[PDB]
């Protein structure tokens, strides 16, 4: 709780700070390491390819500018011609909305059976309540009560 | 099905045809272009 | 002239395990500077990438032209990644020295 | 009976009405109703990349006569100095404002236009008067006086 | 605010014109917009409203004695079917990050 | 619409070069016809591969 109202101060003084160097002189400021660590959830890694291709993404910004203005197109070329992708199989799974993805992705992948992470998993019993037939959302809904 | 794949194979190789004559013809309009922008500063010089 | 729910992350899947951060920052690095990238390394989250922009009209020029997007076989998922969420594994802290850097070199 | 009343009245235009309808700070220079991108006047010229009419952009560097890159106007541009101005210049000279370079119709054809740069802009080292669209045809030069840099416009043939 | 759903009660159900609520007057032009910023002045929100009609005097309220705005404008076009069409229109508008109002 | 396409084929013929002269003893012939079976005798294995040329 100290921390918590430690927030707030902390929140409104930079109010105060940014506020206040307009008057000296949004989403889109720009962001920290830290910051960064904090938005993503757990288990991903950051990476450098090059150290050139990270200087490409340097010079991008000027090169945003710059190669967008010089020549680039795009062509085909007829010849004859694997395709893989993912609804949510097990049995049945009723249909996942092409957003939703983002919130149970981690129910389409089919790698099963071997603690925490099977407690989550088996909890998508959600996406049953969320979208199907008003029976799985019944019984979906009472399975989830008892537990 | 024997037809299929030694006439892909064909299509393929013509493919490479064209593109191999084609790259030699852009390097040769941009060379092109370039000696006409020197020759530009050139007479933009004297 | 923007939809507010897109952000300048954004959620990309369809990737191979193979997949190289070579072919990433080349192609991705079209739209603008890259803030940064981050790809599962992990047995679920493997085959998945979040990209991250210095501006968000990069990353919607992106969509734009990236939407159902193709690499070796396969039509890369491309969405506009949420906010909030799991967020809290972070603190707010290390305000202090910052605000008081600000407060000392301007003096405001 | 010097100043009868302190305050009077103004019947003027006002900060936050320019601001607003122009920013990237507030820009000056807003497109004229012609504008149009020269790569759809090519397609409705029925122009594929082969045929169709791509400016390029030449640099020299005004002391010593090539490429630091090579620039498509094909993609209005804002020429200025560098963040607010799209295409950014290293020249010391440029105010933050230096002038601005619109594709028109009259055709899709090139336009130049000074902002009033302070120094001013020499064309073929023959310098225009501001506020006026002057057209520039290919071949032509721009850097008002002896100027870091150099350039030259060249559409796409041969 | 309270306009606009005027006028989405007033169109959804089918009023259908001279029952329209800019029939209680008739013989009035001169508008009233509060909430405006206090940077605007007279030529602006003359050139701003000069859209819907031709304004003919507009008395802003600005306090005597500093001289600044209060922060609303009495204006008073030629035409009353601009009033109606400028109360009708112009309303729940951004100026300068605020949103002004209007009515007659 | 189809009475159109009629118009265009007239049009078309006539607007063909030196199309009436029979100076020369030139020669026009107008031939109608038919493929007969032409759904019935598709067979399915080739339009595989046919349709694997296009889609």
């Amino acid at each position: 709780a100290e921390t918590p109202r430690t927030d707030r101060g902390g929140d409104s003084i930079g109010e105060t700070p940014t506020p206040g160097a307009s008057k000296r002189k949004e989403r889109n400021r720009p962001l920290s390491d830290e910051e960064l660590d904090a938005m993503f959830p757990e288990g991903y890694k950051v990476l450098p390819p090059p150290a050139g291709y990270v200087p490409i993404r340097t010079p991008a910004r000027k090169l945003t500018a710059t190669p967008t203005p010089l020549g680039g197109m795009t062509g085909f070329h007829m010849q004859t011609e694997m395709k893989s992708v993912n609804d949510q199989p097990s049995g049945n799974l009723p249909f996942l909305k092409p957003d939703d993805i983002q919130y149970f992705d981690k129910l389409l992948v089919d790698v099963d059976e071997s603690e925490e992470q099977k407690e989550r998993k088996i909890m998508k019993l959600l996406l049953k309540i969320k979208n199907g037939t008003p029976p799985m959302r019944k019984a979906a809904l009472r399975q989830i009560t008892d537990k | 099905y024997i037809a299929d794949r030694k006439a892909r194979e064909a299509v393929e190789m013509r493919a490479q045809v064209e593109r191999k004559m084609a790259q030699k013809e852009k390097e040769k309009h941009e060379e092109k272009l370039r000696e006409m922008a020197q020759k530009a500063r050139e007479r933009r010089a004297g | 002239r923007l939809p507010p729910e897109v952000n300048r992350i954004l959620y990309i899947r369809n990737l191979p395990y193979k997949i190289t951060a070579e072919e990433m920052y080349d192609i991705f690095g079209k739209y603008g500077p890259i803030r940064q990238i981050r790809v599962g390394n992990t047995p679920e989250t493997r085959g998945t990438a979040y990209v991250v922009y210095e501006d968000i009209f990069d990353a919607k020029n992106a969509c734009d032209h990236l939407s159902g997007f193709n690499v070796c076989n396969r039509y890369l998922v491309v969405l506009y990644y949420n906010a909030n969420r799991a967020f809290q594994k972070m603190d707010t802290k290390k305000k202090e020295e910052q605000l008081k850097l600000l407060k000392e070199k301007y003096g405001i | 009976n010097l100043q009868a009343q302190e305050e009077e009245r103004e019947f003027y235009n006002a900060r936050r009405r320019e601001h607003r309808q122009r920013n990237d700070p507030g820009g000056n220079n807003k497109e004229k109703e012609v504008p149009a991108k020269e790569k759809p006047s090519f397609e409705l010229s029925g122009a594929l990349l082969e045929d169709t009419n791509t400016f390029r952009g030449v640099v020299i560097k005004y002391s010593e006569p090539k490429r630091w890159r090579l620039y498509p106007f094909k993609n209005a541009y804002l020429l200025g100095r560098h963040p607010i101005d799209h295409p950014s210049c290293s020249k010391q000279h440029a105010v933050f404002q230096y002038r601005l370079v619109e594709y028109t119709r009259a055709r899709v054809k090139p336009y130049i236009i000074d902002l009033g740069s302070g120094n001013g802009t020499f064309l073929n080292n023959k310098r225009i008067e501001p506020q006026r669209y002057y057209e520039l045809k290919e071949k032509d030069v721009l850097k008002e006086i002896d100027d870091e840099d150099e350039e030259e416009e060249e559409e796409v043939s041969d | 605010k309270l306009i606009n759903e005027l006028n989405e009660r007033e169109v959804q159900l089918g009023v259908a014109d001279k029952v329209s609520w800019h029939s209680e007057y008739k013989d009035s032009a001169w508008i009233f917009l509060g909430g405006l910023p206090y940077e605007l002045t007279e030529g602006d929100i003359i050139c701003v409203f000069s859209q819907y009609g031709e304004i003919v005097n507009i008395n802003l309220v600005r306090d005597k004695k500093t001289g600044k705005s209060k922060g609303f404008c009495f204006l008073c076009y030629e035409d009353q079917r601009s009033t109606i069409l400028a109360v009708d229109n112009f309303n729940g508008i951004k100026i300068k990050g605020r949103t002004i109002r209007v009515d007659h | 619409p189809p009475p159109l396409l009629v118009y265009k084929w007239c049009q078309g013929i006539n607007n063909l070069q030196d199309v009436w002269e029979t100076s020369e003893g030139e020669c026009n012939v107008m031939l109608e016809s038919r493929f007969e079976k032409m759904y019935e005798k598709i067979d399915l294995t080739l339009l595989n591969r046919l349709l694997r040329l296009i889609v």
